[PDB]
């Protein structure tokens, strides 16, 4: 019964956000057919539940780390730099930068230019050889 | 029997002592 | 003996607190669902919804039912959408509903 | 025997002493969040919270 | 109830910090939309509880250590560098 009423309150709240929030408010908070509003929303988006897990970002990092654990060791490093990006490390920019350096992944202008120059030079040398 | 029971109550009356340590 | 059982039930539900995680059915719109997930989490953080839900279920254990509000109010209060608990006492509901 | 149970509860709480750890939401203000966490820790230390 | 009151006190203390501390004092202590100040702070920053762990640096060290244990033997050395730092 609590679950059922929680789904009710979630639907009502989601309708309230879609009605009464401007896109500017969402952009500040967040870095980013049937006639009824409830059915319209509940078609595309469904309400799911996870544990409280403090902020959403912590739950995102937990799911990402679980996916890493399911991944093999090879492919694991790029998932790892995403996990470092999501996880709230005490010093976050530098760990992300280093894991990217060893991985080479993107999403940095000097690093991009260096990587492009190295790749072009190596490819040209191989072709010439 | 009263002595034994009183001794048992003395036993009943680390975690309980934490306030002195704090 | 009432207190032991009621406290056990409310503690069992309190250890099982959950937050909304909006899932997109199509997932051609995963980003809108994720934004809505942050929006709901922000509203829950501001309104302290988990405590309200826990208290509401605690009342539903002791008495027949509990009530939770999700409405939009205009005031100098910063939060536009408020989620607050109302006691089973202060609510009168139609009994004809099946 | 009330003293025993009360002491057990207070000891269980005191073992679980906690400090505020401010976490950023927008991800664009991690450094302000860490600074505010350090200020909160400093205030808790001086006030002996 | 204690957890709720702790969140209350943390938010209040954060508000008085935002209102009554100077930037020079923050730099000395540390090496570093809704109208209410209550909701404005919650909008960007949330309050989380962690063990006492004495100074903040020790909590940071614990997080770094757990992160390193999660990391593979490769790439872990640089994170060991920062942990020791």
């Amino acid at each position: 019964n609590l679950r059922f009423a929680v789904q009710m309150q979630g639907e009502i709240q989601l309708s309230l956000i879609e009605q009464f929030v401007t896109e500017e408010k969402t952009f500040r908070i967040t870095n980013e057919l049937p006639e009824n509003d409830i059915v319209r929303t509940k078609a595309d988006f469904i309400i799911g539940e996870s544990d409280w897990r403090a902020t959403y970002r912590q739950a995102a990092s937990e799911q990402l780390s679980q996916m890493i654990m399911k991944m093999p060791p090879q492919v694991g490093l790029v998932m790892l730099d995403l996990w470092a990006d999501s996880t709230d490390l005490p010093n976050r920019d530098e760990i992300v930068k280093r894991i990217r350096q060893i991985n080479g992944m993107r999403d940095p202008t000097p690093e991009e230019l260096q990587q492009q120059q190295a790749a072009a030079e190596q490819a040209q040398a191989q072709k010439a050889m | 029997d009263m002595m034994s029971r009183d001794i048992q109550m003395l036993q009943q009356v680390t975690v309980a002592t934490n306030k002195l340590f704090d | 003996v009432i207190a032991q059982s009621v406290n056990w039930i409310i503690g069992s539900e309190k250890r099982g607190r959950t937050d909304f995680n909006i899932l997109p059915r199509k997932k051609a719109d995963a980003k809108p669902a994720e934004a809505k997930t942050k929006l709901l989490k922000y509203l829950s953080d501001v309104n302290r919804l988990p405590f309200h839900r826990s208290r509401s279920f605690e009342d539903t254990v002791k008495v027949g039912l509990g009530w939770i509000e999700d409405s939009y109010d205009d005031s100098t209060d910063g939060e536009p959408i408020y989620s607050r608990y109302e006691s089973w006492r202060n609510v009168i509901f139609d009994s004809a509903s099946t």
